[PDB]
């Protein structure tokens, strides 16, 4: 977010967001959220709640954003 | 005159956080190994790991009121447990992670 050269919308943006990170595979998240858990909360990927998360990623990296953060 | 039931952009942004999501918990349990770590390739890097710092300390599921932390407990008790090798939003990261 130092520089930028245009904010506007994109094709394949994400798709390379994806293939040019790591994920949870020489290290991982399970120690953070403890032994137990609530079942009421868990649910389809497809089926999330996170209507507030897609104001904060709009800031920024996308296929489509409103603004991109300093 | 009214909707659809389903859309593509859900999968869109719950791919866009899932894979910001296990970026920035890979971030943060990385800087305790390293003397020097380089700028994130993503900028909402900074806005999540304060949601990681509180998600360390809860695991209430639903009772929390905190935006961020039950959608982002929701992916990981999902990750946690789920058949990866054919869920349509897992396959892809599962497929990603592999650089060969
Ligand atoms: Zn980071
Ligand atoms: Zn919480
Ligand atoms: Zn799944």
């Amino acid at each position: 977010g130092s520089h930028m050269k245009s904010t506007q919308a994109g094709e394949g943006t994400l798709s390379e967001a994806l293939l040019h990170l790591q994920f949870d595979a020489d290290e991982d998240l399970g120690a953070l959220l403890g032994n137990s858990t609530d079942p009421g909360v868990f649910t389809d990927l497809a089926s999330v709640d996170n209507s507030e998360f897609q104001q904060l990623l709009n800031q920024g990296v996308s296929m489509s954003h409103s603004t991109a953060e300093p | 005159a009214t909707g659809p039931t389903a859309d593509p952009e859900k999968r869109k942004l719950i791919q866009q956080q899932l894979v910001l999501l296990l970026h920035a918990h890979k971030c943060q349990r990385r800087e305790q190994a390293n003397g020097e770590v380089r700028a994130c390739s993503l900028p909402h890097c900074r806005t999540m790991k304060n949601v990681l710092n509180h998600m360390t300390h809860c695991q209430a599921g639903k009772a929390c009121q905190v935006a961020h932390c039950a959608s982002s407990r929701q992916i990981i008790s999902h990750w946690k447990n789920c058949t990866r090798h054919d869920c349509p939003v897992c396959l892809p990261l599962k497929n990603a992670s592999d650089k060969r």
